[PDB]
RNA sequence: AAACUAUACCGACUCGGGAUCGGCUGGAAUAAAUGUCCAGUCGGCACCGUAUGAGAAAUCAAAGUCUUUGGGUUCUGGGGGAAG
């Protein structure tokens, strides 16, 4: 609890990350701490951050960005992922549609070959996962209590199912990644609102 | 009670070798970190994960880890687990601050 | 993360008795003061048929299916 | 106080002390009568413990004749807190255990009782080391040189009597056993149905 | 019906060995299961493991890292002279150039490789590789 | 497992023994007084196991041999409170007879013919046991008008 | 008898999930009980996902732990008809 660490779980906390539907993927066990008289299943934040920094050094470590792919398929992510593609250098599934042999299929128009994948919702964006288990690509997933950590590298626990949620984690992870790129200073704020990432009506 | 995984990695690996010593075995295949199983031609699904190293000012050192997983645990979905172990033995996790 | 050879407890509690490492019983034994006499008596916790204090015969447990039902105002502690 | 031997014949300097003790107490403490009339004692030996602490302890076991072992155990607390102040060592107590040979059998009419045998005698010892307290647990370790090892697990309540006794306990172990023996200390587990 | 708790184990410990699993609840056991472990701790295949008295039979647990690729009992406990030797090291070996056929001898229980070093023989336990 | 029961007999009943052998600590009768109380019940006609419910839940006594050294049965021995046949053998006969009693009288239910076959068979089967183990006389023998006046 | 899961019996071990019938163990609500709900667990009948396990497939959580071939035990078959 730097007080750096302490505005990070504040932050997480405030867009109600760690808030989670009632089913339990049991391979989820580890990452749930409380489960409520209302059935709502509670996340250990801690978790959540520390995955986040995770994921920001499995990033870093790709040397050039274009081949991190970000793929999301609901409506709020894609804002917010499409400002996360756009601070981090790297590409965009858009179009909410994907489209089946996009990873498999060297003659398809959306064709991409990344080193490594980063999925906003395991569930709905599955197909992505399981094209990425037939080229021998990594996964950091954004995973709700309900998702499916089958051919998952990287499980970030979350709630991908809100704007606020879903956007200030692709955000946190975006400032990591420029801390990290050198591209931010350590201890410096950064001027970017989180309010970007959330999805406008 | 972690003696014998140490143990295991210990040692370097070897292809065949026969009694002048030859290494004969066209190539050395990766093995998994977390099953050790055999890294095949033919795995669709195997992988490696390459994770930064970080200096006390955030910054990337260049410096990588290389965790190789396997077809059967990924797909099992033993992944996410087995990582963040090979993490710890390696005492790059939990991150520090 | 688990270790077979360090079971966590709530969760060997949790455990039906011969599924432990230690296999141990879920039975208790207590000290049971009679409501009018006051007099104390061991009961085993599942315990078979009826007892009735010694001193004035009236009535401390009744027998159940591994429950005993300690009747009115008898108090008890577990011994351990 | 070769009254307080089976022998009676010799007695070492130690065992002068020991005996010369047991007759202080049956003279002291009328707590210890009765126990102290049944107690004979077989022999005493006498150990050195040295370990990195610098601390050079001496640690007296003595071995109780198997008849008397029934007072001794209903005994042990009072008696080993007596006797450690009577002397400026710790002490132990055993049953003296006789050993059967696995393959001479003397007597084609005796079937050596599995209550004499190394094995047995020997974890019985582990047992009396202990003495007022016992094993919660016990667990053997196989390490990959094939070197067999001890680790026991022990009541919390008991630290304090146990604690330094440890080194002791193990340097006597390793001796007379041949056995590695380690200790842990956790809090004896019940599992009760409690109503609240 | 138990019979053979060496099979028991044997089979227990593989099935986990080949689900990828780090460590194996083993029970009961015996004098025999654990000499069988010695055996395969010493030969390089499992590693470290501990024993578990229970007032009974007793439980243990192995730590696994990979790399038994089959460890088997045979039963019933044949008769295996010198002789007979190549058969069974043909027969259930993976090949010559390594695994175990242990066995029982008057001499104890060995690698058949300790039996010709040792020049005795005659009853099949297992195998492993 | 359940004894010849095929398909589905099988399930746990319990009983566990706790680790520690020695006898509880805030027990305080000695086991002389244990064995007079465990013959004044046997001498009342109990069971081994009967006597050993008694002290179980009535006098504190969680295990009687872990206290005495001496199982219930050997002390009865010892002590010459001896249950002639054993316990064991003695119900299944008792059972055996009230199904004879039963059958007697409705001749038309199978069931009971049935479940008679069965105990029989039961009861032979530990008599070969308590035989060879020289636990009852060796030309003892379980038929309907020989063991029914057998004591039972 | 298509006396049918066309699937021998005893025993281990290998996935996940709710529900169900019978015991038990705590906990909670009320209108305070042979009734509710919640969480355990033992045993039943099943089901739904799923297997980098099996199979010629249909399919099968056994029909899996089989050429990496051996836990114990009875029974049955060896192209089609002739022919029960
Ligand atoms: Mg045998
Ligand atoms: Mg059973
Ligand atoms: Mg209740
Ligand atoms: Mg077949
Ligand atoms: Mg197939
Ligand atoms: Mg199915
Ligand atoms: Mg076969
Ligand atoms: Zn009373």
């Amino acid at each position: 609890a730097t007080q750096r660490k302490q505005d990070d779980i504040k932050r997480l906390l405030a867009s109600n990350c760690h808030q989670a539907t009632i089913n339990l993927n049991n391979q989820m066990k580890r990452y749930i701490s409380h489960k409520g008289v209302n059935g709502i299943h509670y996340i250990n934040i801690e978790e959540t951050w520390q995955k986040i920094k995770l994921a920001a050094r499995v990033i870093a470590a790709v040397q050039h960005p274009e081949d991190v792919m970000v793929v999301c398929s609901r409506i709020y992510g894609q804002r917010a992922a499409i400002k996360f593609a756009g601070y981090t250098h790297c590409k965009s599934t858009s179009s909410s549609r994907w489209t089946p042999g996009t990873l498999t299929n060297y003659q398809t128009l959306k064709y991409e070959e990344p080193r490594v994948l980063i999925v906003t919702d395991p569930r709905s964006d599955f197909q992505a996962i399981k094209e990425a288990s037939y080229v021998n690509i990594p996964v950091i997933a954004l995973c709700d209590s309900d998702s499916p950590l089958a051919y998952v590298d990287v499980v970030i626990p979350c709630n991908n199912r809100s704007t606020e949620s879903i956007s200030m984690i692709y955000w946190m992870i975006a400032r990591e990644v420029k801390i990290l790129r050198g591209e931010l200073s350590k201890d410096e704020e950064w001027e970017v609102m989180v309010d970007l990432f959330y999805h406008k009506t | 009670m972690n003696s014998g995984r140490a143990n295991q990695r210990s040692k370097p690996m070897t292809g065949l070798i026969n009694d002048k010593k030859e290494k004969i075995d066209a190539y050395l295949p990766r093995k998994c970190d977390w099953s050790n199983k055999l890294i095949f031609s033919n795995d669709q699904s195997s992988v490696q994960i390459a994770i930064a190293e970080v200096g006390e000012n955030g910054q990337a050192t260049g410096s990588k880890t290389n965790v190789v997983l396997c077809g059967s645990v990924r797909s099992k979905g033993e992944a996410h687990i087995a990582l963040e172990n090979i993490l710890r033995e390696r005492g790059l996790y939990p991150i520090q601050e | 993360e688990r270790d077979l050879l360090n079971p966590i407890y709530e969760e060997e509690k949790q455990k039906n008795k011969f599924k432990r490492l230690i296999q141990a019983p879920n039975s208790y034994f207590m000290d049971v003061k009679c409501a009018q006499c006051q007099n104390i008596q061991m009961i085993f916790s599942n315990a078979q048929s009826t007892i009735i204090c010694e001193k004035c015969s009236a009535i401390l447990c009744k027998p159940t299916g591994g429950k005993v039902q300690i009747q009115a105002g008898c108090a008890f502690k577990i011994k351990n | 106080a070769l009254a307080k031997f089976h022998k009676k014949q010799s007695l070492t300097k130690i065992e002068e002390q020991v005996g010369s003790a047991l007759v202080e107490l049956q003279n002291t403490h009328p707590d210890l009568k009765t126990s102290l009339e049944s107690i004979i004692l077989t022999q005493v030996k006498e150990f050195q413990i040295n370990k990195t602490n610098k601390k050079a302890k001496s640690a007296v076991l003595i071995y109780v004749h198997f008849q008397s072992y029934r007072v001794l155990l209903s005994a042990a607390r009072k008696l080993i807190i007596e006797l450690e102040k009577k002397l400026k060592q710790i002490v132990f107590f055993t049953a003296q255990r006789k050993i059967e040979s696995k393959w001479v059998k003397e007597h084609k009419s005796q079937q050596r009782p599995r209550s004499r045998c190394l094995t047995y005698v020997y974890d019985a010892l582990l047992d009396d080391l202990l003495l007022p307290s016992t094993l919660i647990g016990k667990r053997i370790r196989a390490r990959l040189d094939g070197t067999s090892f001890y680790r026991i697990q022990l009541d919390q309540n008991d630290r304090d009597f146990l604690e330094e006794k440890l080194d002791a306990i193990t340097h006597i172990y390793k001796t007379v056993t041949t056995r590695e023996v380690t200790f842990e200390f956790k809090e004896d587990k019940t599992f009760h149905t409690f109503k609240k | 019906v138990k019979v053979n708790i060496l099979a028991e184990c044997l089979k227990d410990l593989v099935n986990a060995e080949k689900m990828g699993k780090k460590q194996v609840l083993l029970r009961p056991v015996s004098k025999v299961v654990l000499k069988f472990l010695r055996i395969m701790q010493k030969n390089g295949y499992i590693g470290e493991f501990e024993v578990i008295d229970d007032h009974r039979s007793k439980k243990v647990v192995v730590e696994l890292i990979g790399r038994i690729n089959k460890c088997g009992v045979i039963s019933p406990r044949y008769d295996v002279p010198l002789a007979d030797f190549e058969k069974w090291t043909n027969n259930i070996l993976p090949s010559r150039q390594f695994g175990n056929v242990v066995l029982t001898t008057t001499y104890g229980i060995l690698t058949h490789e300790e039996c010709r070093k040792r020049h005795t023989g005659g009853k099949i336990l297992g195998f492993f590789y | 497992g359940r004894m010849q029961m095929k398909g589905k007999g099988k399930g746990i009943s319990g009983s566990a023994l706790p680790f520690k052998r020695r006898s509880p600590k805030w027990l305080h009768m000695t086991p002389s007084t244990v064995v007079d109380l465990s013959v004044k019940l046997a001498k009342k006609g109990l069971t081994p196991s009967q006597i050993g419910v008694i002290l179980r839940d009535q006098h504190g006594i969680p295990q009687v041999r872990f206290l005495t050294g001496q199982k219930i049965l050997r002390i009865l021995k010892k002590n010459g409170c001896a249950p002639q046949l054993p316990e064991d053998l003695y119900f299944l006969i008792k059972k055996a007879l009230s199904i004879r009693k039963h059958l007697e009288k409705n001749r038309k239910d199978k069931d009971s013919k049935y479940r008679l076959i069965l105990v029989e068979s039961r009861i032979h089967r530990l008599s070969r046991y308590y035989k060879l183990n020289q636990k009852l006389p060796p030309k003892w023998k379980y038929n309907a008008q020989t063991a029914s006046a057998l004591v039972q």
